[PDB]
RNA sequence: UGCUGUGAGGCAUGCUGGAGGUAUCAGAAGUGCGAAUGCUGACAUAAGUAACGAUAAAGCGGGUGAAAAGCCCGCUCGCCGGAAGACCAAGGGUUCCUGUCCAACGUUAAUCGGGGCAGGGUGAGUCGACCCCUAAGGCGAGGCCGAAAGGCGUAGUCGA
RNA sequence: UAAGGUGAUAUGAACCGUUAUAACCGGCGAUUUCCGAAUGGGGAAACCCAGUGUGUUUCGACACACUAUCAUUAACUGAAUCCAUAGGUUAAUGAGGCGAACCGGGGGAACUGAAACAUCUAAGUACCCCGAGGAAAAGAAAUCAACCGAGAUUCCCCCAGUAGCGGCGAGCGAACGGGGAGCAGCCCAGAGCCUGAAUCAGUGUGUGUGUUAGUGGAAGCGUCUGGAAAGGCGCGCGAUACAGGGUGACAGCCCCGUACACAAAAAUGCACAUGCUGUGAGCUCGAUGAGUAGGGCGGGACACGUGGUAUCCUGUCUGAAUAUGGGGGGACCAUCCUCCAAGGCUAAAUACUCCUGACUGACCGAUAGUGAACCAGUACCGUGAGGGAAAGGCGAAAAG
């Protein structure tokens, strides 16, 4: 039936975008943790 | 080289370049029609490029 | 501070040569040396028309590591060790026994 | 423009059997060039280089295809195409 | 936030000990007023946050001398 | 495999293996496994069983080929037709088209493919995005507020 | 430094070089697209759109530079409203972000224990937030002692699981005193005299010393076994070098090395030297931190749960004395002793390792050891925060 992710491009990024992230405190933390476990890509971008 | 470019004005340094962007331009032009028997050609002129732009800066920069 | 170069006339202390002479044609990076006539294998070779390469059992000369191979010298007709010394300014090989320079 | 700018501009020559298709029944030739390039610098480096009368440049992006070498995968690099007319004036020829 | 422009006086933290004695997390804030001083040698009401404390203090210290701490601490009146 | 010890064990030795092993007396322990619906990998079992994804349906001739019920060609048959047709947006990202190959993939074979490998392919003043303008909503210089982080909002600046 | 080279999977092509412009190693340089504090405006990161000013050029457009905020200082401007302030614009100087642990401050749990549970505990821990440095913090007595005395702080070992605290339960837990590591004291709250006179900071130079490339660097043959000797057997030699690694099995004497002895054009770390500029010595006479000490009320910190509870901190309400003075000495008072609050700076011993080098291990040896010996924070799973693998070995040589 209708499942649980159904994708926007636009609704992605704004809502996981590097942009996103870095408006704020946490978001910035969360970048800071991905860097520190060093991942190919910290979010979600094309 | 390097020495030899090095005793040459600015004005000849830039007309040396014009003519090595030709020939680097050609060169490529050959390479990309399969036609180029030596490949070592494209890295002499490639890099002497670089060679004459390294002394024009300092001719500028002091 | 090579020791052993390309054009030395060598003998060789080790393997299926032990005791053969010859010239080196060059070294190799990984500190081996092809000398001549020297450790032949034999090769099978695929045919290659495009470089107009026939088929068959080529020999071949297969690298030997430089440890196993000495400079040969030709005054005592022994093999020998090198060493380094600076004659004019410049640096220069000799053999240990004798002394004297190459 | 610059000079020394549009030397920089055009790559190579690009064959294929449309490109050939063009170059004959429509008098136009078709190239790789650099990226960032933009039909105004391509006119020019044209009209420059090979000393003949551009009419118009169209253009597009050739995103490279996704490749496998030994399980591994790997993305060939995008480029740009440009169709380049002549006006019937000029014959352009392969010596 | 509340912070007494004078004494510097910030929210501190404390307890309500009952009397069965649970303690339980609560906070000590100054007492606080937004009030308009008179300067004479600038002719002129400053507006200050202070407490009843910081009041006092500047009566007994002159105005004049409070606005020179504050300048000198580099905070703006 | 043979011998020997009350026992955990030990010794010798045929094949395999192709470079490390270790007496004696001491020392230190990640020191001994069948169970924990234990943890990982491997291989069983049911069993060559159930199943092969809509009950719209196939038949023949020729071609290709190692091999054709399934591929191409032709001929009849049958199903959809307010769709099982045609065009977009979204979403995907080369799946498009040609040649070539058949291990794996395709619930069978496959010569075929949305599979593998190589090449080609997307041409805009006027179609979209960009751009101009704003909605809800967001961010927000100063400003108000708040233990700190921060919250709210003005001028603005974004947002189809 | 050099006879070889053009990184790897990875051959080859096309070349470059062999006595020093091939390559390689280090020192200083040049370049350093775009994103990102991101900083000209915006933005779905790696893109979209500009403005101003120079500079051309056939005058089609191109090149190049500047343009964020915020703090501070200056200059000019400048309302309500006369002076004035606010405000506005330009300019110079700095800040913003990232990062392992350690550090100081601001907030701050619960599980658990108590064989239930509320005080208590866990614990001022986890965690969040701010700030800083190579260390930080602390620090020159309004300190303790006991009628004898010590002489700032920090750290280690005792004292001592004692004194005490505690639903006197569970628990928690000192100090005085002693041995040691280390040791260093200063300035402002002001005048005069002699003045650049101690110190300290900035900078050159010299030598010396470390670092960043490097150079040399001992002495072995025969014979059997074997695919191959470094193994067995025989005779030698080196050792300030028998650390370790590699070579067709297990090499002091084959190769790299190792002990030992050396070297810097240039950049940098530390030392004295010396010059310099900035910083002020010394002496004499003064002076001596007020909404503070204490108090009331409410909390917190002291081992110390309001208790007989000193001592410190302060949200609140108050409120003195000024060396003819004040504080402390575990309620409190008198006597005796000691000390000077309400101003500020200070090395060392101490804690830590994202990171560099060397050495080591009764540490592991591919289900172990890092999640990761392998192109791993990869594939893959999740909208997201996040989760998170599997996978080593032909041989001496590819002779594949
Ligand atoms: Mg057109
Ligand atoms: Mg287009
Ligand atoms: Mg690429
Ligand atoms: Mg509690
Ligand atoms: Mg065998
Ligand atoms: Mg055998
Ligand atoms: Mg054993
Ligand atoms: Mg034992
Ligand atoms: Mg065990
Ligand atoms: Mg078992
Ligand atoms: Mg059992
Ligand atoms: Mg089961
Ligand atoms: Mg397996
Ligand atoms: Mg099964
Ligand atoms: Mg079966
Ligand atoms: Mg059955
Ligand atoms: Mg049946
Ligand atoms: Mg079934
Ligand atoms: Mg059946
Ligand atoms: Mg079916
Ligand atoms: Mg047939
Ligand atoms: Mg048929
Ligand atoms: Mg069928
Ligand atoms: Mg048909
Ligand atoms: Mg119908
Ligand atoms: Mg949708
Ligand atoms: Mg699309
Ligand atoms: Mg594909
Ligand atoms: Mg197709
Ligand atoms: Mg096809
Ligand atoms: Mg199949
Ligand atoms: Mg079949
Ligand atoms: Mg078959
Ligand atoms: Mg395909
Ligand atoms: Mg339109
Ligand atoms: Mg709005
Ligand atoms: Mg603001
Ligand atoms: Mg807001
Ligand atoms: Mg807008
Ligand atoms: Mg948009
Ligand atoms: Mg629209
Ligand atoms: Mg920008
Ligand atoms: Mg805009
Ligand atoms: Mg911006
Ligand atoms: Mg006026
Ligand atoms: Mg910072
Ligand atoms: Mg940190
Ligand atoms: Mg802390
Ligand atoms: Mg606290
Ligand atoms: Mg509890
Ligand atoms: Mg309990
Ligand atoms: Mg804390
Ligand atoms: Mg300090
Ligand atoms: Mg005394
Ligand atoms: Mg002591
Ligand atoms: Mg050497
Ligand atoms: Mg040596
Ligand atoms: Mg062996
Ligand atoms: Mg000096
Ligand atoms: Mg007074
Ligand atoms: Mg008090
Ligand atoms: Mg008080
Ligand atoms: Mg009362
Ligand atoms: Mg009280
Ligand atoms: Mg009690
Ligand atoms: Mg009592
Ligand atoms: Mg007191
Ligand atoms: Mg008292
Ligand atoms: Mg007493
Ligand atoms: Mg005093
Ligand atoms: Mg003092
Ligand atoms: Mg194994
Ligand atoms: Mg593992
Ligand atoms: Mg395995
Ligand atoms: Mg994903």
């Amino acid at each position: 039936m209708k499942r649980t992710f159904q994708p926007s491009v636009l609704k992605r990024n704004r809502s996981h975008g590097f942009r996103a992230r870095m408006a704020t405190k946490n978001g910035r933390q969360v970048l800071a943790r991905r860097r520190a476990k060093g991942r190919a890509r910290l979010t979600v971008s094309k | 080289k390097a020495k030899e470019l090095r005793e040459k004005s600015v004005e000849e340094l830039n007309t040396e370049l014009l003519n090595l962007l030709r020939e680097q331009f050609n060169l490529r032009m050959q390479a990309a029609s399969g036609q180029l028997q030596q490949s070592h050609l494209l890295k002499q002129v490639r890099r002497d490029v670089a060679r004459v732009k390294t002394l024009l800066n300092e001719k500028a920069g002091a | 501070a090579a020791k052993i170069r390309r054009d030395d006339e060598v003998i060789v202390l080790t393997g299926k040569d032990k005791g053969k002479r010859g010239k080196v044609k060059n070294v190799l990076s990984s500190g081996k040396v092809i000398v001549e006539g020297i450790n032949l294998v034999k090769k099978h070779q695929k045919p290659v028309p495009a470089l107009n390469q026939p088929g068959g059992i080529v020999e071949k000369e297969a690298a030997i590591q430089v440890s196993n191979v000495a400079i040969f010298n030709a005054a005592t007709g022994k093999a020998d060790r090198v060493g380094f010394r600076f004659e004019d300014g410049k640096k220069v090989r000799f053999f240990k026994s004798n002394s004297e320079t190459i | 423009i610059r000079e020394e700018r549009l030397l920089k501009v055009l790559r190579a020559p690009h064959v294929s059997e449309k490109a050939s298709t063009a170059m004959e029944k429509s008098n136009t030739i078709v190239l790789k060039v650099a990226k960032d390039a933009t039909k105004a610098e391509i006119k020019a480096a044209v009209q420059k280089l090979f000393e003949v009368e551009v009419e118009v440049v169209n253009t597009l992006v050739v995103k490279g295809k996704v490749k496998r070498h030994g399980q591994r995968i790997g993305r060939r690099s995008d480029w740009k195409k440009a169709y380049v007319t002549l006006k019937e004036g000029q014959n352009l020829d392969f010596v | 936030s509340r912070v007494c422009q004078v004494t510097g006086k910030r929210p501190v933290t404390g307890n309500n000990r009952s009397h069965a004695l649970n303690a339980t997390k609560r906070r000590f804030l100054p007492n606080l007023h937004s009030h308009r001083f008179w300067v004479e040698s600038e002719k002129r009401f400053v507006t200050l946050r202070v407490s009843a404390k910081g009041m006092r203090v500047i009566d007994k210290k002159g105005i004049d001398t409070v606005l020179a701490e504050l300048r000198a601490r580099g905070e703006k009146y």
